[PDB]
């Protein structure tokens, strides 16, 4: 079982989706996001991506979510409505959860399902590339290249970072 | 001047953080291009093997490829070692 | 481009990235750098509506390197056929495999 | 002193990279014979199992191309225990 | 007096002296008297791999030298 | 704001779209796309007010929806192609998400409902740069994929865009929403022809970009945005209300005036291509919006609507907006199509 | 498999030690008592605190591949574009700082 | 495709129709434009890093930084149209109605 | 499609050095000295070649 | 086998931290010329077994939670995470060996924030709440150089790997070409933990420091362990980026001993320094971060780029 950590994991982070995507309270929407963002990085590093899954941990969740998170509190809720005690809500939690199990069952018993594409049921593990041993982790030289390869990506991303700051600080101003 | 020398004086007594904040950066940026050992940076960058090195097929005239790598020919690190 | 501003000018500003068979940091290669290789230089030059047609033979190769869709359908078919031989214990696996 | 050291500690680095570009030809003659075998020994079985299936013909290529192509994890260990396919798949990811 | 701090610091000391010490012990107490191998590369997980497979027993830390060439 | 950094935005609006149109990689339309939205924000806020900021919130809402389905297309497209060339998109599910998402940056029908609301709660220079500058990275990334955009779609979304935009026009007294709807309408026509001759759907944009441009700044230079209040304008200017009945007549399309260009070579291309059912359902339906453009000709130039005696104040003092290129643009909003033939400089 | 287990064992223990902490006293049985959205109001400042830490947290996203990028051959590139981020952090600031958006002034 | 890109998918699907339906709080909304960005994340880094595309590797990070910036800008405006009405809720947003 | 050509196991036969990597580490420096001849023919039939088939000799 | 590792850094964890406290109060005390504990077993070894007895059988505060879900979640995060940064740190041996350990620890404490973000969600009270914000926005703000400072130190080291911090104060501490740089890594680690003088949450200016307010809360011991359990493990974080010892494979126990040491001399000086100076004002101690390290942390980072490459003493990779 251990095989299909993979799927496994992407099985909890649609359960995680579903679980914010019916919009209970914003408190604990916030909590499945983060739960899913958690759960997204363990899918990355499964596939060799340990730097790109460490950003999730470290601008994902300890910036973007943390921030979604004292915003929340500041502006929108203090308490909340307790979870799946809300008609919508609930209901749209039971419907994605028998999506996801059907997806589920299929997939496993027929080892394969179609919908708008063609999935297999093998096991992520059969694509897997079986020549490595360089001395080096090629996703962090491909990182790296961004300072040598990136100029124009640099620039930009660069310029867009400090735009940011300034239109924000218009928009917030209020005259 | 002495009114840019009066401007100097009156930042290291009102704002030192900030003078040495702009002196430290201002260095970052000048010293690396007036430094004799940086060009050594970019010559131990690729002086470090992470690839394999192929060999290349002889066909009778190369004479400055080296046909063992105990040979003269090729290229040497004499330098790093003495660096 | 809309605007060819770089073939124009001659800087490269984002076709480095644009491919997978172009050069990587320390010759790393992409797992289908052959394919897409062989796709790119048979495409060349001639168009995309003559492409379509005139390279569909590297295409499809191409593009099962990259999904690897007909692969998995083998190694389906043998596994299910496998798995109802050993129920019919009429194979069993050797040594190795074990 | 950080300058002195980084340079030896550069010096020890290609030491160590050009041990291993020592040994990369054995280890690549092992790699190749190991795949192989592999290749081999999934074809045997395969020859066994899909014998009465109609139409299957035993080792087809899903590739137009007569080129040489590295087999994917499921290639090599698609009829193998889960522990050594475990090992080749997540063991290096998994280690420490 | 000053010193009847150090009774207090002493146990804190032991305290964080005991997980350093006991990772070493455990490391080669199951690394066959060695360090446990470090692979942080592929190539140095190939190797380990590669151990494992020489050493005969299943594990990789049990090395084969000219004994085994003949 | 500091005039400075409302110089450095318009750049950077301006810069984002750009990088769109001379990208070859899709992460870096995608990065243009979201420059641009970042820098515009600014400017639909910066009058601060409740109708502002909802306008704002509308817009971030729609374009980052569109900015994310971008963004699956492109992956989506990796994933079958293995590359990010800027180009035919490889796999029809990719071709239709794009697709999508251009219409919703776009405003196309049926994912209009923001435009008329987004223009009438954002002043009328930001208005200008929405319904004019922002139509140019979307229609720069449409010129470029249509190869492998599916025909029935978008069709399908040119003929709503042209009956929706007409029927939702005729209903409008502030010309704001006038001219979000004419948009919407004048959208309809880029695309319809995009199929058939993408240097078409450049020719209409172009001359739909100057005709738009003028009726703002007329609009801008005596700060009228109702139908009633522009109908004082004879009392005040009345150039300008010769002006603007020229121009509106030309977005009309009606001869000789610039406005009948961009339709009469959209018909050609049409049925050399044997489409003759859509040219003239699109022809025909076009008159609606001839009409609430004829509406508003009736009660600025062509009749004297009652005025206010506090007008009278108004008589002794000059014009001091800048009013800048209205010489120019008004001339060539109506006295181009002589100079057809010059479309060939787009090819 | 390792940190897996590693993790579960640490949280695990925290979690067991936190139903204990909250079972424990109720061993005691202690007498019953019987005896007790919107804004915040939230300033605007500690907002602009929080996406400040978030825009400059972005930054250092980019600036965190460069103990690698200084293996390259491409020095001269790569060093000038490292200090150009870096001064954009700087700019970024500068701006910040000469808007009054660092005060905590009303 | 392999079995994980239709969870991947799925959870895209998934946080696309919750961004669509809205409910009240326009926080509630944001969450699932973020969810978007994850979850397009994730595909984005399972088909470089299986792929081996070494120069695509840093794409993930530009998106991941693009996005929160966006992000970034839609919590501005949500506390501004919370200073306006005391709550975030999307039905107050409906004087352009006329 | 054709049929993917697969050497005998009998063909992949070869006496194997079954010594561990601190042995081959010790050794790599002499090791890559003494033995470049027939190690650089291997690399250059690798590279060349694209294929493993092709160099089993 | 791993599980006994597991154990045996898990458990000496937990007593650390419980005569931490015994520490703190005896050398606060002479520092004011007075004991501390010296009546509950001989020097006071037995107050801390006192105290977490008294804690863990105290009736539990009132009021109710806001959120019960909420208000159990906080203080596991807090332990549990707590706890993991510890598995990473070479003493000399990690327990796990990362290559990326430095970013995983970055990334597990910038996770600690949601604690606080959550403990006042669930504290039911307007001002508790305005009070756990206060606090996140000074734990977010100082994570801001913490991050920057050790990636400057790191363009020495050439890796994220914690154990080649190790090999790079081989023959020398870090302090020394980068004593700027542990400076104000210092003061912020002070800052990130809410210590003295940067303890506002226990400080005289918040909405809810008054004695007669009440808003949900706990358990106490909890949290308190979690928070000494991250003062320990910064110093220990510290001693091994600014003064590395020199590690003998075939002597690892004098590693410890010397490493050892030199954390608890670190982690005294927090004593120390909470015994010797006032309270900062919270816009002060964003002036100090915002307007003063910040400023300083951002043009060191561009020097320790620059410095390797124009003296051509760019660290190894591996
Ligand atoms: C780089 C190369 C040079 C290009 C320069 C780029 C723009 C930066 C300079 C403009 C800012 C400035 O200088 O003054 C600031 C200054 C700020 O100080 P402030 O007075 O305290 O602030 C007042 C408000 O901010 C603003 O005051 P307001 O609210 O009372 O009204 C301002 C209004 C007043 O302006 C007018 O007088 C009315 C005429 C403006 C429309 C005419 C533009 C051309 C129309 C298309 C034809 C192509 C030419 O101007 C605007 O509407 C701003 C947008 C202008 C661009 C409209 C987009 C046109 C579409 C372009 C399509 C091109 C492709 C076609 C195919 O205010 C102004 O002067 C604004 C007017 C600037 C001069 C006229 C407009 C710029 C010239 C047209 C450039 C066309 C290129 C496309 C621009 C796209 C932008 C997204
Ligand atoms: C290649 C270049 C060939 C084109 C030459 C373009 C030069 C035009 C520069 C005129 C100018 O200063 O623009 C100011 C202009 C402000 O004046 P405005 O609001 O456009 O209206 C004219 C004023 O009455 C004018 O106000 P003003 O009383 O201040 O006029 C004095 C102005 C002289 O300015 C003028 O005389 C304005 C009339 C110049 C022609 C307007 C531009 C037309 C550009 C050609 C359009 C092509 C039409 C399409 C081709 C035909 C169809 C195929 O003196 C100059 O600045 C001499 C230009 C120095 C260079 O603002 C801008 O153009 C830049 C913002
Ligand atoms: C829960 C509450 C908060 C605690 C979460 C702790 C972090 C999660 C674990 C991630 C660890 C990590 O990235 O280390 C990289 C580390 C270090 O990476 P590395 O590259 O340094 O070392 C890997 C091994 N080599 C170098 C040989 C290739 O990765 C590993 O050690 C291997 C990971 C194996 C696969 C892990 C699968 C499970 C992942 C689950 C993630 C969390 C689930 C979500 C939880 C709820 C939401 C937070
Ligand atoms: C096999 C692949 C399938 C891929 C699709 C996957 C996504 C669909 C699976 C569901 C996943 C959970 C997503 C839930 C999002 C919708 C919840 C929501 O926000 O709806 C809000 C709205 C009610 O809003 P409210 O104001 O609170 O109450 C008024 C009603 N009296 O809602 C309502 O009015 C009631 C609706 C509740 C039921 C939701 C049903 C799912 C939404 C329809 C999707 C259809 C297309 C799916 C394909
Ligand atoms: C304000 C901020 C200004 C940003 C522009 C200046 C910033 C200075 C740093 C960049 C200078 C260029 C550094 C350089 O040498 O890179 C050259 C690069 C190719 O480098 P190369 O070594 O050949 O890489 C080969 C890989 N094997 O080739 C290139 O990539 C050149 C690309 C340069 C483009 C710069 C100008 C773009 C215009 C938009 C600026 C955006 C920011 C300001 C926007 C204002 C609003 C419009
Ligand atoms: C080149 C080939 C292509 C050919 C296409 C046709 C080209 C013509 C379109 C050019 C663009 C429109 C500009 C035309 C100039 C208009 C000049 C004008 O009408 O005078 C303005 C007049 C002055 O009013 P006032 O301010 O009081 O000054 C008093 C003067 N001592 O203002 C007034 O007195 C108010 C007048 C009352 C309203 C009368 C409404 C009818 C106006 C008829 C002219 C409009 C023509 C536009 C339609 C096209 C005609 C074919
Ligand atoms: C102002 C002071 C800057 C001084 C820069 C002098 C550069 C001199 C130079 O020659 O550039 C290359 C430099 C030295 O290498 P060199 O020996 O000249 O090689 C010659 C091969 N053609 O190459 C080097 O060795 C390193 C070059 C580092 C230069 C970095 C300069 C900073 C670039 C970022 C600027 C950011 C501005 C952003 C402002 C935003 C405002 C909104
Ligand atoms: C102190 C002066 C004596 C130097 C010293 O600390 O002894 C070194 C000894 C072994 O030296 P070692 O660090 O292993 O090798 C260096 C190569 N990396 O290591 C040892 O003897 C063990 C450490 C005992 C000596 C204490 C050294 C650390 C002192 C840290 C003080 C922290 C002060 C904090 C300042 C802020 C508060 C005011
Ligand atoms: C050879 C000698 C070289 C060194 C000489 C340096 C010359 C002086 C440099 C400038 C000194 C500072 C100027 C100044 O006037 O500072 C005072 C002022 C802060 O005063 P403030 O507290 O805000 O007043 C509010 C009322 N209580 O300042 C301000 O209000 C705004 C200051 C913002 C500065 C932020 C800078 C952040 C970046 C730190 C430096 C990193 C490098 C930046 C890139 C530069 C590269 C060269
Ligand atoms: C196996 C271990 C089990 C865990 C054992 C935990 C035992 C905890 C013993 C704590 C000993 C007392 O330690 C002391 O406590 C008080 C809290 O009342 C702290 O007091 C501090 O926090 C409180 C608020 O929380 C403030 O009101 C006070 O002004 C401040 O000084 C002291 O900073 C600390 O030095």
């Amino acid at each position: 079982m251990m095989l299909y950590i993979v799927f496994i994991l992407s099985v909890i982070f649609v359960m995680g989706f579903v679980g914010f995507s019916s919009k209970p309270s914003p408190i604990y929407g916030g909590l499945g996001l983060i739960v899913s963002g958690g759960v997204g990085c363990g899918i990355v590093l499964n596939f060799g991506g340990s730097f790109l899954g460490l950003m999730v941990f470290l601008i994902y969740l300890g910036g973007m979510m943390v921030v979604f998170g004292y915003t929340t509190a500041m502006a929108t809720e203090q308490y909340p409505e307790i979870w799946l005690s809300n008609k919508a809500v609930l209901g749209a939690f039971v419907t994605g959860l028998l999506m996801e199990f059907f997806m589920v069952y299929y997939v496993l018993k027929d080892k394969e399902v179609e919908v708008v594409f063609e999935f297999n049921g093998l096991g992520d593990w059969v694509i897997y590339d079986t020549g490595d041993s360089g001395f080096f982790s090629e996703e962090a030289m491909g990182i790296a290249a961004l300072y040598s390869y990136g100029t124009w990506l640099v620039i930009v991303t660069g310029w867009s970072l400090l735009i940011g700051v300034v239109v924000i600080m218009e928009i917030t101003r209020g005259n | 001047a002495e009114r840019v020398a009066a401007f100097l004086k009156n930042v290291w007594a009102k704002e030192p953080v900030l003078v040495a904040s702009f002196a430290i950066a201002g260095l970052a940026v000048i010293l690396p291009t007036l430094s004799p050992y940086t060009k050594y940076s970019l010559m131990i960058n690729r002086a470090t093997p992470y690839n394999y090195p192929v060999p290349l097929r002889d066909d009778g005239n190369m004479p400055d490829v080296p046909s063992h790598p105990q040979d003269p020919q090729g290229p040497s690190l004499e330098w790093l070692k003495r660096l | 481009p809309f605007f060819d501003v770089q073939k124009r000018l001659g800087v490269d500003l984002d076709r480095w990235m644009t491919i997978q068979s172009a050069e990587q940091p320390h010759k790393i290669p992409s797992r289908c750098h052959a394919f897409e290789k062989e796709w790119i230089e048979c495409a060349h030059g001639i168009g995309s509506i003559r492409a379509e047609k005139e390279c569909k033979i590297e295409f499809e190769d191409f593009r099962e390197c990259l999904l690897r869709q007909k692969t998995m359908k083998r190694l389906h078919a043998i596994r299910r056929q496998r798995e109802k031989l050993i129920k019919e214990g009429k194979y069993t696996p050797p040594p190795h495999h074990s | 002193s950080m300058m002195k050291w980084n340079r030896e500690r550069r010096r020890l680095q290609i030491e160590d990279f050009e041990a291993r570009i020592a040994l990369m030809p054995l280890l690549q003659a092992e790699k190749d014979r190991r795949v192989l075998q592999m290749l081999r020994e999934n074809l045997e079985e395969e020859a066994t199992v899909m014998k009465d299936v109609p139409g299957w013909k035993v080792g087809e290529s899903v590739f137009h191309t007569t080129r040489w192509v590295t087999p994917m994890m499921g290639e090599l260990y698609g009829l193998r225990a889960s522990e050594e396919v475990l090992s080749a798949t997540y063991g290096f990811i998994w280690y420490t | 007096m000053w010193f009847e701090v150090l009774p207090g610091i002493a146990v804190m000391g032991v305290c964080l002296f005991i997980p350093g010490m006991a990772t070493a012990r455990i490391h080669r107490f199951s690394n066959g008297g060695k360090e446990k191998r470090v692979a942080h590369y592929p190539y140095q997980w190939y190797l380990m791999e590669r151990d494992r497979r020489v050493s005969g027993v299943n594990r990789s830390y049990v090395s084969k030298g000219l004994e085994n060439i003949d | 704001m500091n005039p400075i950094i409302f110089i450095i935005i318009l750049l950077t609006i301006m810069l984002g779209t750009i990088i769109v149109m001379i990208s070859s990689h899709w992460l870096l339309v995608w990065i243009g796309f979201e420059m641009n939205m970042l820098a515009i924000i600014p400017i639909m806020m910066k009058n601060h007010n409740p109708r502002a900021t909802e306008a704002s919130t509308k817009y971030f809402l729609t374009q980052s929806t569109a900015s994310m389905l971008l963004m699956m297309a492109v992956i989506i497209n990796l994933m079958f192609s293995g590359q990010w060339t800027v180009m035919k998109l490889f796999n029809p599910m990719a071709s239709m998400l794009m697709t999508m998402a251009l219409a919703m940056k776009l405003g196309m029908a049926p994912f209009h409902f923001w435009v008329p609301e987004v223009t009438q709660g954002i002043p009328l220079s930001s208005g200008l740069i929405l319904l004019t500058w922002q139509k140019l990275a979307p229609m720069s990334v449409l010129y470029q994929i249509f190869p492998s955009i599916n025909l029935n779609l978008i069709l399908t979304l040119s003929v709503l865009s042209i009956l929706i935009g007409g029927w939702g026009g005729l209903n409008q007294t502030q010309l704001r929403k006038i001219m979000a709807y004419s948009s919407i309408a004048h959208m309809g026509w880029m695309t319809a022809v995009l199929p058939y001759n993408p240097t078409m759907t450049l020719l209409n944009l172009i001359i739909y970009i100057i005709m738009t441009s003028t009726m703002f700044t007329m609009f801008m230079a005596n700060s009228t945005t109702t139908t009633l209040s522009l109908s004082h304008t004879w009392n005040k200017t009345p150039i300008m209300t010769v002006l603007i009945l020229a121009t509106l007549l030309s977005m009309g399309g009606l001869p000789p005036l610039s406005g009948f260009m961009p339709k009469w070579m959209i018909i050609q291309e049409m049925t050399k291509n044997n489409s003759i059912i859509l040219p003239t359902f699109m022809a025909i339906t076009a008159l609606l919006n001839l009409y609430f453009y004829m509406r508003l000709t009736y009660s600025t130039t062509l009749t004297m609507f009652p005025s206010t005696n506090n007008m009278k104040m108004k008589w002794q003092f000059p014009l001091m907006k800048k009013m800048t290129f209205l010489p120019t643009m008004v001339v060539l909003s109506t006295m181009m199509l002589p100079l057809t033939p010059m479309l060939s400089v787009l090819e | 498999m390792n940190l897996m287990l590693a993790l579960l064992t640490n949280f695990t223990l925290a979690t067991l030690l936190v139903i204990i902490a909250f079972w424990l006293p109720q061993l005691n049985v202690y007498s019953e008592k019987t005896s007790p959205s919107a804004r915040l109001p939230f300033s605007m400042k500690f907002f602009l605190v929080a996406i400040t830490f978030l825009l400059f947290d972005l930054e250092i996203a980019l600036l965190l591949p460069l103990p690698w990028a200084s293996q390259t051959a491409n020095l001269n590139t790569m060093l000038t574009m490292a200090l150009f981020l870096i001064i954009l952090l700087a700019v970024s600031l500068a701006y910040e700082w000469t808007q009054k958006g660092l005060e905590w002034t009303e | 495709m392999s079995m994980v890109y239709m969870n991947i998918m799925m959870a895209f699907t998934v946080s696309l129709v919750g961004l669509l339906m809205y409910r009240s709080h326009l926080m509630s909304s944001l969450l699932c434009l973020e969810g978007m960005m994850l979850s397009l994340f994730v595909m984005a880094a399972l088909t470089i890093l299986n792929s081996h595309f070494t120069l695509a590797s840093m794409m993930p990070i530009i998106l991941l930084v693009f996005a929160a910036c966006e992000a970034a800008l839609g919590l501005s405006l949500l506390v501004m149209v919370s200073n306006t009405y005391g709550t975030d809720y999307v039905q107050n947003l409906n004087l352009l109605q006329c | 499609p054709g049929i993917v050509e697969l050497p005998s196991l009998e063909d992949l036969k070869v006496q194997e050095v079954k010594v561990s990597s601190s042995v081959l580490k010790a050794a790599a420096h002499h090791y890559g000295a003494q033995c470049d001849k027939p190690n650089k023919e291997f690399m250059l039939c690798r590279w060349e070649e694209k294929d493993p088939r092709r160099c089993l000799e | 086998m791993f599980m006994i590792n597991i154990l045996m850094l898990i458990i000496p964890i937990l007593l650390a931290v419980a005569f931490l406290t015994l520490v703190e109060r005896k050398v606060l005390g002479y520092m004011q010329l007075r004991k501390g504990p010296n009546v509950v077993g001989p020097y006071g070894l037995l107050q801390p077994i006192a105290d977490a007895i008294k804690l863990f059988i105290k009736e539990p505060l009132r009021p109710a939670t806001s959120s019960a879900s909420m208000f159990i979640l906080a203080p596991i995060m807090a332990l549990g995470l707590a706890l993991t940064m510890w598995i990473p740190l070479p003493m000399p041996y990690p327990l796990i060996n990362m290559n990326l350990g430095v970013l995983f620890m970055l990334a597990m404490s910038s996770l600690a924030v949601y604690s606080i973000l959550w403990s006042g969600w669930a504290s039911n009270s307007k001002y508790a709440l305005i009070g756990a914000l206060r606090a996140v926005a000074q734990t977010i703000s100082y994570e801001v150089t913490l991050a920057i400072i050790l990636l400057s130190v790191l363009l020495m080291s050439g890796s994220f790997t914690l154990s080649t911090l190790i090999t790079t104060q081989e023959q020398m501490w870090l302090i020394l070409p980068a004593w700027p740089l542990a400076m104000m890594w210092f003061i912020s680690t002070l800052a990130e933990t809410n210590r003295a003088p940067f303890d506002l949450t226990e400080g005289e200016s918040e909405l809810v420091s008054g004695f007669n307010v009440e808003y949900a809360a706990g358990p106490f011991a909890l949290f308190f362990m979690a928070e000494y359990a991250n003062i320990i493990m910064m110093n220990i974080f510290t001693a091994i980026l600014f003064l590395g010892t020199s590690h003998n494979p075939h002597m690892p126990e004098l590693y410890t001993i010397n490493f050892t040491i030199k954390s608890l001399l670190l982690t005294m000086s927090f004593l120390w320094i909470r015994a010797s100076y006032p309270r900062f004002r919270y816009d002060q101690l964003m002036h100090l971060l915002w307007k003063n390290f910040l400023p300083l942390t951002l043009a060191l980072c561009m020097w320790h780029v620059s410095l390797p490459i124009l003296t051509s003493g760019i660290p190894p990779q591996t």
